[PDB]
């Protein structure tokens, strides 16, 4: 039974991702987030090894939710007559990276490096697990402000990872690559790398570089804040117009700008506490 | 200059 197991709290937010509430699990008072998604809005369905037919989001979360990682984990889920309910982890205290950058402005490079590194590790983990998120953006990253750990959320636009072309997309357009804009075609890793370039620019400049389709396909990166030459280089590499000119995850993590990353705990002590 | 969220889903 869903309603006797969780105590429901205030609405945290709602939108394309459903309605998400704060909650506490009654059995041990563990903090949780409770996401409701209406069946009529689930366009993408999977199946569990169960054989149970579930929203794709549940399949993806289960594939990435084993062990520890930088992904907010699915603790449980339930089906209702017109909806699915997902019980997700809830770090406390938390702020999403969109609000963090709004409030703090452009991030010092040491902070952006630590954050960006953790996002890279999380995305690697998803890919190791056969999962493509397809909506990497500041809004979909939560910062645990005490542990200095970043956590990916909202896999509702994601897919199983494959090596062949994707011709569908439900993520955020201003983080989508130019081959999607021009051709409605992209490959998973290369499109992920582009969204990571958008994210890194967002971190060191205080907002994303592009709003309009013509800017996305122009691939001219104007720097609106002082950014080091090494960081500009990495961003511009991630934002290569030709997908095959973008770095691999390995190349991003071996980039000189990425060396000497702070530990999560040092990050919290220096930058968040 | 205006910073805003951008919906998906
Ligand atoms: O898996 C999730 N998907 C979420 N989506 C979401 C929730 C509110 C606004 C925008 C998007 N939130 C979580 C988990 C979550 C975990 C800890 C939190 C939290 C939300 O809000 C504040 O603390």
């Amino acid at each position: 039974p869903l309603e006797s197991q969780y105590q429901v709290g205030p609405l945290l937010g709602s939108g394309g991702f459903g309605s998400v509430y704060s909650g506490i699990r009654v059995s041990d008072n563990l903090p949780v987030a409770i996401k409701h998604v209406e069946k009529d809005r689930i366009s993408d369905w999977g199946e569990l090894p169960n054989g149970t037919r579930v929203p794709m989001e549940v399949v993806l979360l289960k594939k990435v939710s084993s062990g520890f990682s930088g992904v907010i984990r699915l603790l449980d889920w339930f089906e209702r007559p017109d909806s699915f309910v997902l019980i997700l982890e809830r770090p406390e205290p938390v702020q999403d990276l969109f609000d963090f950058i709004t409030e703090r402005g452009a991030l010092q490079e040491e902070l952006a490096r630590s954050f960006f590194w953790q996002v890279l590790e999380a995305v690697r983990h998803c890919h190791n697990c056969g999962v493509l998120h397809r909506d990497i953006k500041d809004e979909n990253i939560l910062i645990d402000l005490n542990r200095g750990e970043l956590k990916l959320i909202d896999f509702g636009s994601g897919a199983l990872l494959k090596d062949t072309v994707y011709t569908d997309f439900d993520g955020t357009r201003v983080y989508s690559p130019p081959e999607w804009i021009r051709y409605h075609r992209y490959h998973g890793r290369s499109a992920a790398v582009w969204s990571l370039g958008i994210l890194l620019y967002d971190m060191v400049c205080g907002d994303i570089p592009f709003e309009h389709d013509e800017e996305i396909i122009g691939g001219q990166v104007f720097f609106r804040q002082r950014v080091s030459s090494e960081c500009q280089h990495l961003i511009r590499w991630c934002l290569a117009l030709r997908p095959s000119d973008r770095p691999t995850f390995e190349e991003i993590q071996n980039h000189p700008w990425m060396q000497d990353v702070l530990l999560p705990q040092e990050t919290a002590e220096i930058h968040l506490h | 200059r205006k910073r805003r969220r951008h919906p998906s889903g």
